[PDB]
């Protein structure tokens, strides 16, 4: 009795059991702030027993990284799951996939469904239990009758569909937001084995706050053109340490004056990685961190060498990056003015328009909370 | 106010058009003087009504931060101002603004 | 009150220069042109604060014994470890550097930890120098392209739509030249205040009948008054 009653607490608190989750890993984190070396060691200008507090919280935390996630089992895993058996039954009785179509190899979520179709219990969260012997009445006489029958059909431990449940966790385990809280669980695990790795649970916040997560998207939506301009920086960069890998090689010392045992920093890994800790992250180009020519031959090739390092790398493609994520904000920006227009135009379903419904006095406002009102089709 | 709403009500007679324009002097002499709106009077064809705009707060609207306050509420509703308030707003601007010029015109 | 300091103190007197906050109406839309992005403002330099706490953390084990603030190990070597004092090293130089952390610290010259010192060091002047300070560069742009918009939004549905008729610019366009007439004549939003003025100027015995049903309709709240959609001119032919 109090295992399901106590169930729908955690599922019930949620939101609260995963906010206070972070605000925990809040103060905790804070008090990392307060490490030092000696061995490690937690030096304390406060109370005495700040560090039990530590020793507190910290299992504190992987209890309620456990105690939240079996709430998360019963909030959302079922709805994934919802939808998982709803794609399934739909394309069973729609396109007859695993009669007739046989999914690709590519996305073995959909092959991984197949075992299910074989259990008594399938569509269970999906309220429509009928969804298997329709198939049968829509595809039995064409391609087999009992040939799709047959492809369908201490008391605890045989009372369940066991081919139910190992098809049940299996989908579990590819949500990526299950992974997510079981990966932060595993953090929190390994704070009892060591309270410092135990802190990286901050990036939460890559899914905690609501309006932190705006900021951080304004780089993932135009995040795939990232990579490859940084992919590309990393090309054209290269493209520099090959020509002073001929042209300029007597001019790279890290050393002090050839007097030091004189770094010549020519091997063109090293000269790559110079040219990336160095000349990418100038701030005023390769030619700050170099041996700047004072009358050389070589001198109008540094200099135009380096020039064109300046700007076709400092300057135009950080500035890129720069623009680009700039851009991912009127990318965003654009997207919710798409919406508050194409809402305010267009009445959701009908179609029809702004100007229609102004006929009437005051009455778009009526027809989009009256006549149509989305919520009353659901 | 009346040679008007014979116009405005009923235009395209010559008999009018002859007589008001004789009119001439007086109607440049109200026109800033005269106001004129629509509303839906309760015959739900829309009226218009007319009205004598007072020449001090004619000129107190105009002038200093009104001017500023009301571009500034044309922004309060574009920007932000949603359908039904939309009228709404709008007395709680007039009411207020009204009463800037109330003060401004005691002055 | 910072007035009064400077009969006590002419010094925090001249800290009134912070009226250029309300002072000069051009300088405002600038100071404007961030606080209305300025909520979340704070959350990505919030967000700053935390991803350089983590660059501070991978380097609390790993690479401690690259901070010297202090000359060579000849002076009396200040090994900047102390998470505090490191989480502070981060940024006061991490953050302001301009060139990356790994400008301000032992450069590698061989370790084992180089390739991992570089890859540390390349992330954090991507992750942050780069990318971040980017975002409160473009969060503020945006801003710009935020409110540029909404004098755009404003400029456009007041010549498509007659403010209080919700018409359109296209209808009055039969009559020549006639939108601007509509909106200088027929709505003309000054005289819905005058004659509100008007109203509320006279007494209620002294209205006229069309005033003093609007009038009554006016202390109701019930703004059916106003004319939603058929003014005057769509009235009528
Ligand atoms: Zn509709
Ligand atoms: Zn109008």
């Amino acid at each position: 009795a109090y295992q399901q009653k106590l169930l729908n607490y955690f599922a019930r608190n949620f939101y609260n059991m995963r906010m206070l989750a972070l605000f925990v890993a809040f103060a905790i984190n804070f008090i990392l702030l307060f490490y030092k070396v000696s061995v490690h060691y937690v030096l304390e200008e406060s109370s005495g027993y700040m560090e039990p507090t530590l020793r507190i919280l910290a299992i504190l935390h992987t209890v309620i990284s456990f105690f939240c996630i079996i709430g998360y089992y019963c909030l959302k895993v079922p709805l994934v799951i919802f939808k998982r058996e709803k794609e399934v039954a739909r394309k069973l009785e729609f396109d007859g996939l695993y009669i007739t179509e046989q999914p690709s190899e590519d996305d073995i979520k959909g092959q991984w469904d197949r075992l299910v179709i074989n259990t008594q219990s399938f569509p269970n969260n999906y309220w429509d239990k009928f969804v298997k012997r329709k198939v049968m009445d829509k595809y039995g006489e064409f391609y087999g009758r009992d040939r799709i029958s047959e492809l369908l059909g201490s008391a605890v431990l045989n009372s369940i569909d066991v081919k139910y449940q190992m098809w049940k966790l299996g989908v579990v385990f590819t949500d990526n937001s299950f992974l997510y809280l079981a990966w932060y669980m595993t953090m929190s695990v390994l704070g009892h084995y060591n309270n410092f790795f135990f802190a990286a649970h901050l990036l939460d916040i890559a899914m905690g706050f609501k309006t932190l997560r705006t900021i951080l998207s304004s780089v993932t939506h135009n995040g795939k053109q990232l990579v490859l301009t940084v992919g590309l920086l990393a090309v054209v960069v290269y493209l520099y340490t090959v020509v002073a890998f001929n042209f300029f090689r007597k001019f790279y010392n890290k050393s002090e004056d050839g007097d030091t045992p004189d770094m010549k920093c020519d091997d063109m890994l090293t000269c790559y990685m110079f040219h990336m800790y160095v000349g990418v992250r100038a701030g005023g180009g390769i030619g700050d961190e170099i041996e700047d020519p004072a009358g050389d031959e070589y001198e109008i090739y540094r200099i135009i060498f380096d020039i064109t390092f300046f700007f076709f790398v400092i300057v135009i493609l950080l500035a890129i990056i720069q623009g680009l994520i700039i851009d991912a904000f009127g990318e965003l920006r654009d997207q919710q003015e798409q919406v508050k227009e194409d809402m305010e135009t267009k009445c959701f379903i009908c179609g029809i328009g702004n100007d229609y419904f102004d006929t009437v006095p005051h009455g778009f406002e009526t027809h989009t909370l009256q006549e149509h009102n989305l919520a009353n089709y659901l | 106010v009346l040679l008007t709403n014979l116009s405005e009500h009923m235009p395209n007679d010559t008999r009018l058009q002859t007589f008001l324009e004789l009119a001439e002097s007086v109607l440049n002499y109200f026109q800033p003087f005269l106001g004129r709106i629509e509303i839906m009077g309760s015959a739900k064809r829309i009226e218009r009504v007319y009205f004598e705009i007072s020449e001090s707060s004619r000129t107190q609207w105009e002038k200093p931060q009104v001017k500023e306050s009301k571009r500034q509420f044309i922004f309060d509703v574009v920007n932000e101002g949603g359908e039904k308030e939309k009228m709404e707003l709008f007395v709680n601007f007039c009411e207020d603004t009204i009463f800037e010029m109330q003060l401004a015109a005691q002055i | 009150t910072m007035s009064v300091l400077g009969h006590y103190n002419n010094f925090f007197f001249a800290a009134h220069l912070l009226d250029i906050a309300m002072g000069f109406k051009t300088l405002r839309t600038i100071l404007s042109s961030v606080t209305h992005n300025g909520k979340q403002l704070v959350l990505t330099v919030g967000l700053l604060a935390v991803v350089v706490y983590l660059y501070t953390v991978v380097a609390f084990n790993f690479f401690r014994k690259f901070y010297n603030k202090s000359e060579d190990g000849d002076t009396p070597d200040m090994k900047c470890d102390d998470m505090l004092t490191c989480y502070m090293f981060h940024m006061y130089v991490g953050v302001r550097a301009g060139g990356g952390i790994g400008d301000e610290i032992e450069d590698p010259a061989g370790d084992e930890y180089e390739i991992y010192r570089i890859i540390f060091d390349i992330t954090f002047f991507f992750f942050v120098i780069v990318i971040l300070l980017a975002i409160i560069q473009g969060l503020i742009i945006d801003a710009f392209g935020e409110l540029r918009d909404q004098q755009e939004q404003v400029k456009e549905d007041m010549e498509t739509k007659c403010f209080i008729c919700g018409i359109g610019n296209d209808y009055f366009d039969t009559v020549p030249h006639g939108f601007e007439t509509h909106t200088l004549q027929e709505h003309n939003l000054a005289n819905y205040l005058f004659f509100l003025m008007y109203l509320i100027n006279k007494d209620e015995t002294e209205h006229t009948g069309q005033e003093s049903y609007v009038w009554k309709m006016y202390q109701e709240r019930c703004w059916e008054f106003f004319p939603a959609g058929d003014c005057f001119r769509k009235q009528y032919e």
